[PDB]
């Protein structure tokens, strides 16, 4: 799993992990905003594929679902 | 003359000087209540506000 | 082997004593010095003044006629009443005076089951046109309470809450002597409460207290 | 980005979002108040 | 600060205000500053330092200020303080109180 | 329509009532659907009423009074004012600015319960408690010796 | 760039922009598009001038 | 405190130099009206607590919120955007809290010491746990040298390349150690994986320490990694003994008889001038050099009446804050001043 | 001619700009800060702004 | 006075001789007069049992040198201040250890005495080579917390008689929606094979018990109540 530590919710997932995932910060940003307002969208459209928090913000939602490769992305 | 004023010291109600000729004093931590190992400087000084 | 401690107490004045635990492990008492010292200097139980009522003033901000202090200084000079009460529940406690002299403690009139400690303190000081009327609800609780407001109770434009200071221990410390085949250390603390309850009494809340709060590592 | 090299911050190889010009500006102007005669 | 013009016995002593009698039997009375706003919303309050039938002299200092004690500018409180770092709560100019 | 002397006012609580001319013009449909429907075009007024600012609260001191009414100077088409004092008794807060008188300032990080306090051998605790790496490197080396 | 542009337009100068984000947020919706910072027409006024 | 969770703010101090100006925090409900900011981001805000006030702005959309919880993220910057050196690094109090930590003190209590005759060394201990057992009771000093059998520690490159495999290592492997209880615990923050230092920590040792897990391991290892230290550091400061007295303030002994040799030389110039051999600005050049000889011939001699353990020494010479001429001028002499043209 | 304008010299590069009809691009970190467009670096730049993004189709079943 | 309720306890069990504690919530100001006093109860105030001194046949001026294992005598007593042993004898009670030829031995070679029991059979001690014998006295008595090194071939150790290994505590900040500011204590614990952390915590609430009810025997008055 690595040496790190428990991350404290809001540190998590890594941004070690997630950068692995895109080329870079920007679109890693660009991905979880979209991906958030599409869950939103959905609450009122697909998703949340991983199972949310009791109340959860949907960005944190989306990160965790893009730490899970759950979806696909295009620049 | 403060050096020499600073062994002068009068004792407290009890007898002790508290405070030695460096001007520092043993003080005892208030939240595990081991004393702190070396002596610090502790007096009286004006603060504003 | 441990052999089992014992507490004995000694006496320096009415409100102070000294008290000598031993035997204890080794770097022990320093430990329990500071564990009965903060529940003494914090959560010992007493009695204190929480509002008051001046019949000529409706706010804390104000001069009754002829006294010489302000409204302001004298809840400062009340800060220092030193009471016990038996009650456990609100009590009014009543003042009247007219000048010329002095207004002090021991012209309070307490009701029943509270009692004023130093009836010698300076309250205020009247003149031939001075005249002190004065309410003074004391209640009962522990540690330091700021003054209630008149949003949170239903109270009214009279009452002037004041600052509650329940806390009848006045200081306490403590000092270890360590001893090294067989070592050990002997705890000696050194508490001196206001007059309104014995260092006996505030040790043995304390020590109520600490039990009832390990209790439950049991 | 590989003439440029790498993100101080970073670390690794400058990303194509950033904006050099800037960061460069700021690095050379945020210790000015320390050049004396 | 109040300051007496005159010397005299103090005849009166309120926490409005504070009566002299003169030697030569004129009268003099300071009017207290009794919880007054000031220009940046301090407050200038005063009050008396004498007692009824002190005698005081010409120039002696009857009332204190706002941030009078008994004659002397006291700007602040005189604080027992140790000089220690301490769990860093006093980092980098912070300062703990007691 | 004055709040009273003595009283405690907080956030947002009325000092002063009133009520100013309503201009005609902003009337809302439903308003204008109302006054047309019970005729009630009698004494038409807003809230315009002084209100406490953000942040401000404490015991109401003193109120003074001029009116038009009774002769005093105001400016023009001016016909009542009122001022409205009020105290707060400010304890010393997290925040808040300290300094002695040698250039050592500082704002109060933590305040801790008397026990927190270290304490010397008599159990009399430290009232303040200033970090030493503040000290040398200012030049102020008056405070200890003030103290 | 998406926050510098939320700073300017639609916290700043963007009329129908700030009352729309608003009733976003009390119904729970997600946030609109900026449109134009009013102090930029203030400005071709101005140059008009 | 539902609505805040997971909603990054953005936390500002003018005058914003760089982009470290700005940065993202995750908000914590605290009582009182004043804004909490963690200790080490001071260096990237240039923000002491004399008096500073900070602004807070709150993102929206979430575009933004992503932005900052990625981009402007507090534990995402670490170092310099300007020359990679670390800025969230210990500044001054952690780090006089961990060089009085890690520094050994030959001859303190417990200090390991050879057996002579019957008496054993009793300077060895099984495991680290064994040291703090005998830390709790008088015998052991932190500071004190003694020899420990690490378990879930790694070794230096030359103690692991001889008494293990090269590259290899396992969590419970035993070697012996010859270090401080300090250093120990202070390796403890550190990860599994990094190799022993067994150094003083002076500033810029742990600068260099923080690049390497800036360079090597992942930034969020890097970011608890500071926190670990800065909570040692404080722990290790409040006890670290360092106050300031008058006496602490020590005057140089031989201050007289060098203040009266280079007043003679100047006094010896001054003579030469009154015949008019020596120039004007010569004279003035002469003086300045002469007082700029004796100035750091006072400070030479400070430095060398003042013991290795003073909290001036300490504060200055470990990295913390100040350097040495500010010593010169609180004790000693400040020496020449400027003028009006210079 | 607005990023100039808004620099230094406001006056002599208004006239100079008005002489010659000088026509802005309108595609500069200054000139979207101004207009209030998002601005053509990090975040703003084409290929990371108009990303698509769809969970995959194993995780649509599930 | 006041009545205060709800301090509940809790715990996290991360190994079967380790675990973490949980006491919250706490009054403020009570997070530290716990902490320290159960921490320094767990180190010093439990009965154990363990080694205080020993005799190595073959080698006892050089202290150093044993003929067929390779370590030396500096981490034999490592190897044996680690072992875990539970006696009942107040007395102090001798142990032997005797293997012969190549091999290895561990702590369950060892033959123990009625009374006493060895918890850590698997645990290594040394390694014989060719042609190599190894008898060993060892001396076990019980105690409380550590000591250091207190006839010839006879050698003292550090007895390490606390059941108890590693002590820990932190205090957070977790309450009610009118104070934000009680305290919360975290104890994470690390004990040998004698006892769980469970019954070491239970023993130190004991022993506190008794100590402070010292101090209320003094006089039976008001304090906090529980629920
Ligand atoms: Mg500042």
């Amino acid at each position: 799993s690595g040496g790190y530590d428990t991350p404290l919710g809001i540190t998590n997932p890594p941004i070690d992990e997630l950068l692995d995932r895109v080329s870079s910060k920007y679109a890693l940003v660009i991905y979880a905003a979209k991906r958030a307002r599409q869950i939103n969208d959905y609450y009122n459209y697909v998703g949340p594929l991983v199972e949310p928090g009791l109340q959860e913000k949907p960005l944190s939602i989306a990160l965790r679902e893009i730490h899970a490769d759950l979806l696909e992305h295009t620049e | 003359e403060l050096q020499g004023l600073l062994s002068c010291t009068l004792p407290n109600r009890d007898g002790d000087v508290l405070v030695d000729a460096d001007g520092k004093a043993m003080l005892f931590d208030g939240r595990s209540g081991e004393p702190f190992p070396y002596p610090v400087t502790v007096g009286y000084m004006y603060i504003m506000k | 082997i441990s052999q089992r401690p014992t507490l004995s107490e000694d006496v320096l004045t009415d409100n102070r004593s000294q008290f000598v635990i031993e035997p204890l492990e080794p770097g022990f008492g320093y430990t329990l010095g500071n564990s009965l010292r903060r529940t003494l200097l914090s959560s010992i139980p007493g009695a204190a003044v929480t509002s008051i009522r001046i019949d000529g003033v409706l706010h804390e901000f104000t001069t009754v006629p002829g006294v010489k202090e302000d409204v302001t200084e004298i809840i400062l000079n009340l800060k220092s009443l030193v009471v016990s009460s038996e009650e456990d529940e609100p009590v009014t406690m009543y003042l009247r005076k007219q000048g010329p002299g002095e207004v002090t403690a021991g012209d309070i009139v307490p009701p029943a089951g509270v009692t004023v400690h130093n009836p010698g303190m300076h309250i205020a000081t009247l003149n031939d046109k001075g005249k002190l009327e004065v309410e003074l609800v004391v209640e009962r609780g522990r540690g330091y309470v700021p003054a209630v407001q008149n949003r949170a109770s239903g109270a009214e434009i009279g009452r002037i809450p004041v600052d509650s200071i329940y806390s009848p221990v006045l200081k306490v410390t403590y000092k270890v002597d360590a001893t090294r085949r067989t070592d050990f250390d002997k705890l000696i603390l050194d508490v001196e409460t206001k007059n309104s309850i014995s260092p006996r009494d505030a040790l043995a809340s304390a020590g109520k207290t600490l039990v009832e709060l390990f209790g439950l590592a049991r | 980005a590989t003439c440029y090299g790498r993100s101080m911050a970073t670390g690794k190889l400058v990303d194509i979002g950033e904006a050099v010009g800037i960061v460069a500006a700021q690095s050379i102007g945020e210790p000015g108040t320390q050049l004396t005669m | 600060v109040v300051v007496a013009e005159e010397s005299g016995v103090i005849e009166e002593v309120s926490a409005d205000y504070i009566t002299v009698m003169h030697d030569n039997g004129t009268r003099r009375t300071y009017r207290m500053r009794k919880f007054a706003r000031s220009n940046h919303g301090t407050c200038a309050n005063q009050c008396p330092i004498v007692d009824a039938g002190d005698r005081v002299e010409a120039g002696q200092v009857i009332a204190d200020g706002p941030c009078t004690d008994d004659g002397e500018m006291a700007l602040g409180k005189n604080l027992l303080v140790a000089i220690m770092p301490w769990e860093g709560h006093n980092y980098e100019d912070a300062i703990i109180l007691s | 329509g004055i709040v009273r002397i003595g009283a405690e006012v907080r956030d947002g609580d009325i000092l002063v009532g009133k009520v100013t001319p309503k201009g005609e013009t902003e009337l809302t449909p439903e308003e204008r659907l109302l006054r047309a429907i019970f005729g009630e075009k009698a004494r038409e007024v807003r809230d315009t009423s002084l209100k406490v600012p953000h942040g401000e609260s404490g015991k109401v001191i003193g109120i003074r009074v001029f009116s038009r009414e009774d002769e005093d100077e105001l400016p023009a088409g001016v016909n009542e004012l009122v001022r409205v004092y009020v105290a707060q008794k400010r304890k010393i807060s997290d925040g808040d600015k300290l300094a002695g008188r040698h250039g050592n300032k500082g704002v109060i990080g933590k305040i801790l319960p008397v026990e927190d306090m270290p304490f010397l051998a008599d159990g009399t605790p430290v009232d303040i408690i200033l970090n030493t790496h503040g000290v040398p490197r200012r030049m102020n080396i008056g405070q200890i010796l003030e103290t | 760039a998406y926050t510098l542009q939320e700073l300017l337009t639609i916290k700043s100068d963007d009329t129908v922009g700030r009352v729309k984000v608003y009733e976003a947020i009390v119904k729970g919706e997600n946030i609109p598009e900026p449109g134009i910072p009013e102090s930029f027409k203030v400005l071709l006024k101005e140059l008009q001038s | 405190e539902e609505v805040i969770a997971e909603h990054p703010v953005l936390l500002n101090r003018a005058p914003t130099l760089h982009r470290l100006g700005i940065q993202a925090f995750e908000p914590m409900l605290v009582e009182g009206k004043a804004i909490q900011l963690h200790p080490l981001v001071c260096e990237a805000f240039n923000a002491d607590f004399d008096g500073d006030q900070m602004a807070v702005h709150l993102p929206l959309s979430a575009e933004a919120q992503a932005e900052a919880r990625i981009l402007m993220l507090s534990s995402n910057n670490i170092l310099s955007p300007a020359s990679g050196r670390p800025l969230a690094m210990p500044r001054l109090d952690m780090v006089t809290g961990l060089y009085y930590l890690t520094t050994e003190v030959p001859g303190d209590t417990g200090e390991y010491q050879p057996a002579s005759g019957d008496h054993p060394e009793t300077g060895v201990y099984s495991s680290p746990a064994e040291a703090i057992m005998a830390a709790d009771r008088g015998v052991l000093s932190v500071r004190a040298k003694i020899k420990v059998r690490l378990t879930q520690l790694r070794p230096p490159v030359e103690i692991e390349a001889e008494l293990f495999g090269h590259s290899g290592w396992q969590p419970g492997d035993a070697w012996m150690a010859e270090t401080t209880l300090g250093r120990v615990m202070f390796n403890e923050l550190l990860p599994l994986g990094y190799p022993f230092v067994n150094k003083q920590m002076h500033k810029k040792v742990q600068a260099a320490i923080i690049n390497d897990l800036a360079e090597r391991y992942p930034m969020i290892v890097v970011a608890q990694t500071v926190d670990k230290l800065k909570d040692a550091g404080f722990y290790w400061a409040t006890r670290s003994g360092v106050t300031v007295s008058m006496a602490d303030v020590l005057v140089p002994p031989r201050k007289k008889e060098i203040l009266d040799h280079y007043e003679e030389r100047a006094d010896k110039v001054e003579k030469q001038f009154q015949r008019g051999a020596l120039n004007h600005d010569e004279r003035n050049e002469a003086l300045v050099e002469i007082w700029k000889e004796a100035t750091d011939e006072v400070g030479q001699a400070l430095r060398e009446h003042y013991p290795d353990d003073n909290p001036i020494i300490t504060i200055v010479d470990s990295g913390a804050t100040g350097n040495f001429t500010q010593t010169r001028t609180l004790a000693g002499m400040k020496g020449l001043v400027t003028n009006p043209k210079g | 001619w607005l990023s100039a304008a808004s620099f230094q010299e406001t006056t002599r590069v208004l006239t100079d700009a008005a002489i010659n009809c000088r026509s802005d691009k309108l595609n500069g970190l200054k000139e979207n800060v101004i207009i209030g467009k998002l601005i053509p670096a990090g975040t703003g730049i084409n290929r990371y702004r108009n990303i698509a993004v769809q969970p995959t189709e194993e995780a649509r079943a599930a």
